[PDB]
């Protein structure tokens, strides 16, 4: 029954895109600014650091 | 301090039993020589696989054949177990000496198949530096089937009526001329696909075999030689 | 009700397709045009790791970001000490035809596996003390493309038959399969929660999975070719794919739709392998053009170039803390860059 | 989306001529080299003619080269094969398939699997 | 011998013009022998395994051979001495003889080991191991050291490398025996080999030409090792000038001081060869 599996898959697609939930337009968009906003200084890539903590220098 | 000073020693030996272990095997692999059988079912490849092993051990799908030709070993590598797409799995062969390829040249409706599929091999950016070992397999059923009549080759290749000789070039494997020009036929359409692109990096070694066949490992030895012979004439020689 | 279906399937896709335009309209790129942009990322080759004979298909870092484990066709799993150079480990495998390799979270087991469609579960912690295979997991029909540890129990393996698989490794039968793409899989990352994982193929489509439930969430498409690596952002809420179609792309799983596409007009060869940084701010994919491109992932500019391979990049990968990010290709030696 | 979709076909009388339009949307068409492909019934898949990415470069299989006429609409994102001359033979359904990677002289798109960049298929009786 | 003419030499040391093409020259080979050391070395991005260690043998053999040269001349300048110095020209210039044989012997190396990959291609990596690599370059090193050792115990003058110093260059000669005869036995195999060797390449490339061209004309249709198979013709041809004056002096009536000169110095500035292997291969670093 691939054909049936595949119709129920876009079914649970159109149950899912039924109700996601009440977000803002661009939310997640805002929620990856936010999560490289808030791990903005720990990343050792983004933020250049000394070679006493770095041990491959 | 003390223990890390044996931590790292440790660290270090260690690295230098698995790098005189490694060069044991860097001289092992250089030693033999890798090759990639491909194919088709009509194409009886399994069956020159049979006489190199004169002359089903593997159960992963993919075959191994160990050869020896004078002091020399041949790994050939025949693919079964994988699906009929092959865009990703044959660009593990790229460092292979030589793509072998086996062509039923009697069966003609799937001619145009293989020479598809030839080109495609030619035409791979991942491939493109791979000289392939052209063999053409059943030229016994390729004798009958063009005497018998009743099975033209002008129905499957509308250009073979304005086709000729080229010069004659080897008249004992086929004795009669019509059994020639269809032969030199098929091998000029997989040596217009192979010079048609290529710049020197690659070439085909096209070879009539039969079934009972037994010098084809003889041959792959042979063109295996040429192709390493180019490959240095190439890299440090503009010639 | 030949028709019936047929109308209610592409009713079905234009229905969806609705629903993704109409849940969003602004981008990602719109939104961050206030923000600073990265500049020049310029990394250099901290450690040249040298000591396969062959090309290199696949790496995983350890846990510990130190540790690394490197998967070579000419028949070596070699394991490296990043740090100091030294190799920890050379297991020789049965098949030397390996395509993917996994270190566990735990450090005690390492995977492998490739056109043999077995993978090799390897014991590196043996009171004898020389590795042995511990597992040998049989049952997939095709090659083996990407294989990840859930934990040191539960393995999770993408082949060539299209389908992906969730085994148990003490009882070597395959708990759950995850069946839907109709190409070959080709890469597969874990969610940092472990309870779902991505899995892009040749049919050009991502398909989101849960591990537990073994059915397909949500299907992702966009790319013009076969996917060649797929990474979820760290947050777990995004994950880019890299395709032959010579572009990545970014895609949420909450609004189901592509956010961005990482592509330049110079770039035509494909993408091999992608990663992300550990805040998510650089994506680091690896090309066919021998280099690797550092990537601004909410602007969509070239940060960045990482040249000094001599053939293409196959795998990449960034450690857990994100100091370092390991280059293989397929001139046989891997690099260390920060 | 990737989709290839095949319009044309249906009865004809023998020699007759049918243009086979295939419609492509979900990437670049100028970038890509083109197939036309058909499977008999109760036989497999067989390649029939490809073109290029300009439209310059050309092929076709043993049906012959003068009944069939591929031809590509880059601007239009369509691919067009003019069947002249129908024979028995030419019974079966049409394809037309995108080969996988741009940039690329070689394709592989014959195979019986689910060959993604295949279109769902036109019926030419004759 | 001055070509301006300073009158006849002395310890005086007249005519710098002879002094200051050698200091420029060996400066030239020390800093591209340095920097040659440093690039296969630091960063062996292409290696080929077999090349590299005769190459590198060759670059640690040109430096000594700049240093060795450039340390004597330049010091002439500043410290010259009375006494002492004879033996300081015979250690000078068995040093150089055994240096420029080393780097001659390298590139014969180079030469064999080219045709070994040629001719027997598929038994290539079996018949060539590094262990074998490693005795190839000691028995080099121990060759030219022991061929050059008879200069010591009273056999003639070797080269012409230490004219340089005011002794050597009047009194100690060439002999005619055991001087261009085992040197000769030296020089004539690398020679030998060179041409036997590029004889063979040559023989096989005109076979493959002619097969790809018989195929091309049958069907109508649409950089870093390369450098290496002139440059060392450039090497053997720049070598010949110093040899023949050699064998056509070899005590006997002909002796041309700026001949000497002349000669030498080309012998001496053909170890330009290994950094020009590299700078024109490499345009981007
Ligand atoms: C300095 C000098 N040259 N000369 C010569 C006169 C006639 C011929 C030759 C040939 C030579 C061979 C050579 C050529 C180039 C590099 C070398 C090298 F091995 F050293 F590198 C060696 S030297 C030299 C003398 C007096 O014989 C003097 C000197 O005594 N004082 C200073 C000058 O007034």
């Amino acid at each position: 029954t691939a054909s049936i599996a595949q119709a129920r898959k876009l079914v649970e697609q159109l149950k899912m895109e039924a109700n996601i939930d009440r977000i803002k337009v661009s939310k997640a968009a805002a929620d990856l600014m936010a999560y490289c906003e808030a791990h903005a200084k720990e990343d050792p890539l983004l933020t250049p650091v000394p070679a006493s903590e770095n041990p491959f220098r | 301090t003390e223990d890390q000073r044996n931590e790292e020693k440790a660290q270090r030996e260690a690295n230098k039993k698995i790098e005189k272990q490694l060069q044991k095997d860097k001289q092992v692999y250089r030693a033999t020589h890798r090759l990639l059988l491909l194919g088709a079912d009509n194409s009886g490849k399994s069956t020159i696989v049979k006489q190199m092993r004169i002359l089903s051990g593997g159960t992963s799908g993919i075959f191994e054949t160990k050869f020896q030709v004078d002091k020399v070993n041949f790994h050939m590598f025949d693919v079964g177990g994988q699906r009929d797409e092959r865009r990703k799995w044959i660009q593990c062969f790229n460092d292979v000496t030589a793509i072998i390829f086996v062509v039923d040249s009697s069966d003609y409706n799937r001619l145009q198949e293989a020479l598809n599929l030839f080109k495609s091999i030619w035409n791979n950016r991942w491939l493109r530096t791979i000289s392939v070992i052209l063999f053409l397999n059943k030229q016994d059923l390729l004798a009958e089937k063009v005497l018998a009549g009743k099975s033209k080759i002008e129905d499957y290749f509308p250009e073979f009526a304005r086709y000729t000789t080229p010069e004659d070039a080897t008249p004992e494997p086929g004795e009669d001329p019509r059994v020639t020009r269809a032969k030199y036929f098929i091998r000029d359409e997989f040596l217009r696909i192979s010079t048609a692109s290529g710049d020197g990096r690659h070439y085909c070694y096209p070879h009539f075999t039969c079934a009972v066949d037994t010098e084809n490992a003889r041959r792959i030895f042979n063109d295996c030689r040429d192709i390493i012979q180019r490959m240095h004439l190439r890299q440090y020689e503009l010639l | 009700e030949l028709d019936q279906l047929r109308q209610e399937a592409e009713q079905l896709k234009n229905q969806i397709r609705d629903a993704r335009k109409a849940c969003a309209d602004a981008t990602l790129s719109q939104i961050t045009n206030n923000i600073d942009p990265v500049g020049r990322i310029q990394m250099r080759t901290r450690r040249t790791l040298r000591g396969h004979l062959a090309k290199i298909y696949a790496m995983h870092w350890g846990t510990d970001s130190r540790l690394l484990v490197s998967a070579s066709q000419d028949g070596k799993l070699i394991i490296w000490d990043s740090y100091t150079t030294n190799k920890v480990h050379a297991i020789p495998l049965r098949s030397s035809w390996v395509m993917t390799c996994a270190y566990a979270p735990s450090g005690n087991y390492v995977a492998c596996g490739g056109l043999d469609n077995i993978c090799s579960i390897y014991n590196l912690k043996t009171r004898e003390g020389n590795v042995r295979v511990s597992r040998e997991l049989a049952g997939h029909t095709g090659y083996l493309s990407c294989c990840r540890f859930l934990d040191d129990n539960q393995i999770v393996t993408s082949s060539g038959d299209t389908t992906c698989a969730l085994w148990d490794i003490e009882t070597g039968q395959q708990t759950t399969t995850f069946t839907g793409h109709t190409g070959d899989v080709m890469s597969l990352s874990l969610a940092p929660d472990t309870r779902l994982f991505v899995s892009g193929a040749c049919d050009a489509s991502a398909k989101l999975w849960d591990v537990r439930e073994g059915m397909c969430r949500q299907t992702f498409t966009g790319h013009e070719s076969d996917i060649n690596a797929i990474c979820f952002f760290p947050n777990g809420n995004a994950f880019a794919t890299g395709s032959d179609d010579a572009t990545c792309r970014l895609f949420d799983l909450r609004a189901d739709q592509e956010l961005m596409t990482y592509s330049h007009d110079n770039i035509i060869c494909g993408i091999t392998s992608v990663s992300f940084s550990k805040s998510g701010r650089l994506l680091l994919a690896g090309y066919d053009d021998f280099n690797c491109n550092v990537w601004d992932a909410l602007k969509a500019d070239r940060a960045g170039v990482l040249a000094g391979h001599d053939n293409r990049v196959s795998c990449l990968g960034v450690t857990d803390d994100g100091m370092a990010v390991a280059t293989g290709s397929w001139d046989s030696f891997l690099k260390i860059w920060n | 989306q990737v989709q290839l979709q095949e319009s044309g076909g249906g009865l004809v009388q023998p020699g007759g001529s049918l243009r086979l339009s295939c419609a492509a949307s979900g990437f670049t068409f100028s970038n890509y080299k083109m197939n036309w492909v058909r499977q008999a019934p109760g036989k497999g898949l067989e390649w029939v003619s490809d073109i290029s990415q300009s439209g310059a470069s050309i092929s076709y299989t043993g049906s012959v080269k003068g009944r069939f006429t591929i031809s590509r609409d880059n601007a239009k994102n369509t691919l067009y094969l003019q069947m002249n001359s129908l024979k028995p033979e030419d019974t079966a359904v049409y394809y037309c398939a995108r080969c996988p990677a741009p940039f690329t002289r070689d394709c592989f798109d014959v195979t019986s699997t689910t060959y993604a960049y295949r279109g769902q298929g036109t019926q030419v009786t004759v | 011998s001055c070509p301006l003419g300073f009158g006849h030499y002395s310890v005086v040391d007249v005519c710098i013009f002879e002094t200051v093409v050698i200091v420029l020259l060996t400066f030239l080979i020390i800093a591209g022998n340095l920097t040659v050391i440093f690039v296969f070395h630091c960063a062996p991005l292409l290696h080929h395994y077999t090349t590299s260690y005769f190459i590198q043998t060759m670059a640690y053999a040109d430096l000594f051979v700049g240093v060795s040269c450039l340390v004597p001349t330049l010091s002439l300048l500043h410290y010259s001495t009375g006494v002492h110095e004879s033996l300081t020209c015979q250690v000078f210039g068995y040093i150089i003889s055994v240096l420029k044989s080393v780097s001659m012997w390298c590139l014969a190396c180079i030469s064999v080991d080219r045709y070994l990959a040629i001719t027997k291609p598929l038994s290539y990596n079996q018949l060539v191991t590094p262990c074998r690599l490693r005795i190839c370059i000691i028995l080099i090193w121990i060759y030219s050291c022991l061929i050059f050792l008879p200069s010591f115990f009273g056999w003639g003058k070797p080269g012409y490398h230490g004219d340089i110093f005011e002794w050597c260059a009047t009194s100690w000669l060439t002999s005619a025996y055991f001087t261009g005869f085992i040197v000769c036995l030296l020089y004539a195999p690398a020679a030998f080999v060179v041409c036997f060797t590029y004889f063979h390449i040559f023989k096989i490339c005109r076979q493959h030409t002619k097969e790809i061209n018989d195929r091309r004309a049958r069907f109508p249709s649409h950089r870093y090792a390369m450098v290496l198979f002139r440059i060392t013709s450039v090497f053997y041809m720049l070598w010949l000038p110093y040899i023949i004056y050699f064998l056509l002096e070899s005590s006997r009536v002909l002796d041309n001081p700026t001949l000497s000169f002349l000669t030498t110095w080309l012998a001496i500035s053909n170890s330009f060869c290994n950094p020009v292997i590299y700078s024109l291969s490499n345009s981007v670093f």
